[PDB]
């Protein structure tokens, strides 16, 4: 039952040439999570308005009027470059690679 | 299916306000506070004869 | 020859659903149309400059 | 043994549309239960009159 792993831990970058100039990349990432009980029990529609800023005349940029719903639901999007790739890798890739 | 030419009476969401059908009724709140409130049951029209 | 009718009148709108959550839409229309003579006999170049 | 899941949440709405103006609705509905020990340890026969 439990008391056992159901995974394996692999955060490498391996290049396999399919020859004719074309290179198939595989980036593997593995990281550890971390969660936290949510605060908001429930759906909220916190309305957020600083007029910190907005009041004053000269100040029209620092606007962040809006109205978002904060949901009791974290995110793992892990939509960054550095994320997956390694820092040399990139190196590689750049120098080599004329598209990807 | 529309067997009639003047349109039949449907349920809408009318902006927020003093409408019955607002919104924020079945909307969250700053804190997360929410209500259920009943629904028109049969909007649509029926000829009996 | 002639004294007969040589068509149907009909201006409904039937909704087959297709599944899949598409429908196929068939809207039939008929009208009665008037025409008369045109006053032009012929092409006119008529040229309008309030 | 025990340490591991047994079902699935789902709570959602299905549309099939079986055509012929005929539509199969799948509701699924799925809740956390918080059960908690009984005080009547045994079946009463209480007797209310207000």
């Amino acid at each position: 039952g439990v008391g056992v792993s159901t995974g394996s831990y692999d955060n490498q970058t391996h290049y396999r040439f399919l020859g004719d100039g074309w290179v198939e990349i595989t980036a593997l990432a593995t990281r550890l999570v971390h969660l936290n009980m949510p605060k908001s029990e429930n759906y909220c529609r916190i309305r957020v308005h600083n007029t910190t800023d907005t009041s004053v005349k000269g100040n029209m940029a620092k606007d962040d009027a809006h109205e978002q719903i904060w949901t009791p639901w974290s995110l793992v999007d892990a939509n960054a470059w550095g994320v997956w790739l390694q820092p040399s890798d990139w190196q590689y890739i750049c120098n080599t690679m004329s598209q990807l | 299916a529309n067997t009639t030419w003047n349109p039949v009476y449907q349920v809408s969401a009318e902006d927020n306000g003093n409408s019955y059908m607002s919104v924020t009724k079945w909307l969250p709140t700053a804190t997360g506070n929410m209500q259920s409130v009943p629904l028109i049951t049969r909007p649509v029209a029926r000829n009996t004869y």
